[PDB]
């Protein structure tokens, strides 16, 4: 009766697809195939399924997701893979050859070829549903498809639906490590384009979540299949309400409300708790309040920028399992008196606030173990202005020399683009400073007796 | 004969409707299939206030539930009592409201309020002599606050001269629920103060003090503060539905109450409440009673009202109480705290008492008072306004509907109105003679 | 062009004195008039 597509976007993006998809059948009980376990009825009702799935044939229950790399090989290992018979090969979109971490071939001279194919599976999606909530889309700043695609297929869905939400979900580039030389551009070439289109962004990190699970989940060699497992645990818990009854509700039109106080200031950063083998919740209790405040130590954030850094102006706590509203009131109300969790000088009413009754399930004989209760958390906050001056600064230094660029400008793509993009985001560094300052509106500030 | 319609709107207004629904039905002996099996008499003869009768036995609560989206009123439908209701009264979007109270009153919300006025077309002609609605929304919510303020925009013309009574939970004193609050309620308020007869005030973290404090309870859920509201609303409309020795309705209630047409804001308060314990260690009596009906802590509104003066109070009680018993000790109060009184109005309380009281008790009061304190809350939602407004965030989600960015200066003119008429009243004096000079003169040396 | 931000919280520094609206009682203006005199002499007065 309300729906949600999911679009999955370089190799990035569908891995996180071949992890999140997983999940939703065992938060269901759906099976590998989009069976339920069982033919003959049994329970009375929902089949609160239909936000996610298309019920077909049998009660074939078929996921609302669309599936690009230009690569095929990444798609061809769920063509032959696990789940086979849950996708569908209509949705299941590949391309000849990858953009080769090259933004002007994933946008524009490879991006081109089946953009209009895409958005007709889309449209076919669409066209499905019986009322459209919006998109989440998933991808990395790192990859030519995973920015060229994204931010050509942001622009044309802004034609096909217009003011419906899309919510991006994103591999945000590491401040020490990096998979590629030419990040930086791919990383503002997609930028420019996406902040005049998209509604929200919610990064996470793979050098912040490598370090919590090896601080906290104890895990000494992590895997990209434990971080997209724990990817998609902050998905489940992003969209728990649409999935399931709970004490307070969050649909995915809410977010860009609470999180996004001027357009440009989109980009809020996501953490979830508790993160710990089994082996250590052995020497612990875990209450609500224990794991909110756990949502704010900085060893703890899954973007790697200090929150002391700077000041949060936006936050959604995002509750599953044994949680009252009291307990998590009093939660809120003493992060809020520590002036430290310092918030904009200008903000009063920082928290949003969802409760769901139904505990995470996790897969099973993998790493990840099961907690009586779980938070995740969306927070906007300036801190987040250091890894952008090291988006500006990775940018500067190589296109001072220009390296890199013949292959972005052979695909046909122009140097005043180029610079633009860079423009862009020296005004995005003044427009995390100004919401910085502290309402200042004379020269100079002002008090009382004390603080 | 006399009637009531009900009006649900937004999560927490589903919440409290749907404990509401439980509440009253098991008052009145409905059952969950609907049918009546009222253990009195006394329960079918006002059946009306609250009802229609069906086919066979069956009956309908005379209530009418919105939303802009399926998913709060599908655990209506699967949830107990469920079945009481009318499907037709279920008028609910497939749309969100995104915590945008724009949304609500002129995009969204004015997609299907029309859905609505059908269904108070349909109810509010059952009624022989409609008295009036009672809604139970948010004011810091998108939905119910967004649903609210467009419906009584049309309620409060087709019925000018019915009364309508609200249930509003407001922006907490200490923490928010959602980051939009204190603009959603500045700009509800702008709609309602013009509109609105009745409107309580209800905050959750005076219930949670409560619930900690009085009832002694380790993890309060929602239903447990949505059953002390329905007992509230049920209190309150006890003589609609029952004899008593001092009867009383909305419109009794509101004349006493209300002195100026904008000074209509309310904090309830209930008795008894104790724990499951300590109900054995102490009496109930009348004082018993009014010991923890005058008493700031046990109101819910966190406004610890004696900062401020009482213009008007309301008591209803239920229960076979002693006329005597009740009047001195309203009067005790009143003398005790003579300090905490406007000037101007004297014989400050409006006192009820009904006959029936409620399910698991013996006796009970519901406390409803009109205190200058109350400006304690309008206070905070003005500077959480301007804080945001200064630098006009936020806004583009309602220019997005439509909204003018001069509604949002309106209402902040409109609520620098508002508060300061509190302030005006707040220990105000009175009318009496001034001073005159005067001194010996010689008659003698 | 040096380069700002794109935003601008600086708007409803348009807005206008005030600050605040009213108070006004609803039929009186009781000691507005501030304690002077409002009478002449005083004591034994006339007579013919
Ligand atoms: N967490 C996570 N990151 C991944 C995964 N696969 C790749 N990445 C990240 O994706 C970014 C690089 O993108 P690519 O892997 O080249 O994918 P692509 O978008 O298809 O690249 P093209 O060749 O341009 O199409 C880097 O930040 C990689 O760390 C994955 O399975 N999980
Ligand atoms: N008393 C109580 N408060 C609730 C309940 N459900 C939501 N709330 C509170 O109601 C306020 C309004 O929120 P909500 O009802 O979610 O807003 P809306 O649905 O957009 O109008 C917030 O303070 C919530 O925490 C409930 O069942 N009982
Ligand atoms: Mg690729």
């Amino acid at each position: 009766m309300r729906e949600c597509i999911s679009i999955h976007v370089g190799q990035a993006g569908v891995q996180i697809g071949n992890a999140c998809w997983e999940l939703y059948c065992l938060e269901h009980g759906i099976q590998p195939d989009g069976q339920m376990p069982s033919d003959k009825t049994i329970g009375g009702g929902d089949d609160s399924f239909n936000t996610f799935f298309s019920e077909t044939g049998a009660g074939k229950h078929v996921p609302r997701a669309v599936f690009v790399d230009l690569e095929p090989t990444v798609i061809d290992e769920v063509r032959t893979g696990t789940y086979r018979q849950l996708f569908h090969p209509e949705q299941l979109i590949t391309g000849k050859e990858d953009a080769a971490n090259n933004y002007a071939r994933g946008h524009y001279t490879i991006g081109k070829e089946i953009i209009d194919l895409v958005l007709d599976r889309i449209r076919k999606l669409a066209d499905q549903c019986t009322g459209l909530q919006g998109f989440l889309v998933f991808h990395s700043f790192g990859g030519g498809t995973g920015s060229g695609f994204t931010s050509l297929l942001m622009e044309r869905l802004s034609v096909d639906y217009g003011k419906k939400s899309k919510l991006e979900f994103s591999i945000y580039p590491a401040p020490q490590v990096s998979t590629a030389v030419v990040e930086p551009y791919n990383s503002i070439l997609t930028t420019h384009t996406t902040l005049e289109h998209s509604d929200c962004a919610f990064m996470v990190d793979n050098e912040a979540i490598y370090d919590i699970c090896r601080r906290n989940l104890d895990i000494e060699r992590p895997t990209y299949t434990n971080l997209n497992r724990l990817i998609s645990q902050i998905v489940s818990s992003i969209t728990a309400s649409l999935r399931f009854d709970g004490a307070l509700n969050v649909d995915l039109t809410e977010f860009q409300t609470n999180l996004v106080p001027y357009p440009r200031i989109h980009f809020p950063l996501a953490t979830y708790a508790p993160v710990i083998s089994a082996e250590k919740a052995y020497h612990e209790q875990l209450s609500v309040a224990e794991i909110t405040n756990a949502c704010f130590e900085p060893a703890n954030q899954m973007v790697k920028c200090d929150p002391r850094h700077g000041k949060y102006m936006a936050c959604c706590l995002l509750y599953r399992g044994d949680v009252v509203p009291k307990d998590v009131n009093a939660a809120i109300a003493t992060i809020k008196t520590k002036r430290s969790i310092q918030f904009v000088d200008w903000c009063p009413t920082g928290f949003k606030v969802g409760i769901n009754y139904q505990p995470p399930t996790v897969v099973p004989g993998g790493d990840l173990a099961k907690v009586q209760r779980a938070v995740c958390m969306l927070s906007n906050t300036t801190a987040i202005a250091e890894a952008w001056a090291r988006l500006d600064h990775k940018f500067d230094l190589m296109y001072a020399k220009r390296a890199f660029v013949h292959w972005y400008v052979g695909e046909g793509m122009e140097e005043g683009e180029f610079s633009e993009a860079r423009e862009d985001m020296a005004a995005l560094e003044k427009d995390y400073e100004e919401v910085g300052v502290d309402s200042v509106e004379g020269e100079g500030e002002e008090e009382g007796e004390e603080y | 004969m006399r009637e009531i319609v009900h009006i649900q709107a937004g999560q927490c207004g589903n919440q409290i409707g749907a404990k509401f629904w439980e509440v009253i039905s098991d008052e009145h002996g409905i059952d969950p299939t609907g049918s009546y099996h009222g253990d009195s008499d006394l329960q079918l003869e006002r059946i009306n206030v609250y009802y229609n009768e069906a086919a066979g036995n069956k009956y309908v609560p005379r209530a009418i539930l919105v939303d802009l989206e399926p998913g709060t009123m599908d655990s209506v439908r699967s949830g107990p009592f469920g079945q009481i209701f009318r499907p037709d009264n279920f008028v609910f979007g497939q749309s969100g409201a995104g915590n945008n109270w724009a949304k609500g009153h002129y995009t969204e919300g004015a997609e299907l309020v029309d859905s609505v006025l059908d269904v108070v077309r349909k109810e509010s002609e059952s009624c022989d002599c409609l008295q009036g609605f009672q809604l139970t929304h948010s004011l810091g919510g998108g939905t119910g606050s967004g649903m609210g303020t467009l419906l009584i925009s049309k309620i409060r013309e087709e019925y000018p001269d019915r009364i309508m009574n609200t249930f509003s939970v407001v922006p907490s004193p200490k923490v928010s629920d959602t980051v939009v609050e204190p603009y959603n309620a500045t700009l509800s308020v702008h709609q309602l103060v013009e509109n609105t007869d009745e409107t309580y005030c209800i905050d959750n973290e005076a219930l949670y003090d409560i619930c900690f404090r009085t009832l002694k309870l380790t993890t309060p859920t929602y239903g447990d503060l949505n059953h002390l509201v329905s007992a509230t609303m049920s209190g309150v409309t006890t003589c609609l539905r029952f004899p008593g020795q001092l009867n009383a309705d909305l419109r009794k209630l509101a004349v006493n109450m209300v002195p100026f047409p904008r000074l209509h804001f309310f904090m309830p308060g209930f008795a008894p409440l104790t724990s499951r314990g300590s109900q054995q260690y102490r009496a109930l009596t009348v004082p018993e009673l009014t010991q923890q009906m005058f008493d700031a802590k046990n109101m819910m509104a966190a406004c610890d009202p004696r900062h401020g003066r009482y213009l008007t109070v309301a008591a209803v009680f239920r229960g076979r109480m002693s006329m005597k018993e009740v009047d001195e000790q309203m009067l005790n109060v009143q003398n005790k705290n003579s300090s905490y009184f406007v000037e101007w109005i004297p014989n400050n309380v409006k006192t009820a008492v009904c006959d029936i009281p409620p399910r698991g008790l013996k006796m009970s009061a519901t406390f409803i008072g009109n205190s200058t304190a109350i400006q304690e809350l309008f206070k905070r939602i003005s500077e959480q306004f301007t804080a945001m407004f200064r630098r006009k965030a936020f806004l583009h989600w309602y220019t997005g509907e439509g909204m003018d960015e001069m509604e949002f200066t309106e209402a902040e003119s409109n609520m620098n109105d508002l508060v300061s008429e509190y302030q005006q009243y707040q220990d105000a004096t009175a009318d009496e003679q001034g001073e005159f000079e005067e001194e010996g003169e010689e008659d003698e040396a | 062009d040096r380069v700002q931000s794109k935003i601008g919280s600086l708007d409803n520094i348009t807005h206008v004195p005030g600050g605040g609206n009213k108070k006004i009682e609803t039929h009186k203006l009781t000691f507005r008039e501030n304690a002077k005199a409002k009478t002449d002499h005083g004591a034994e007065i006339v007579y013919k």
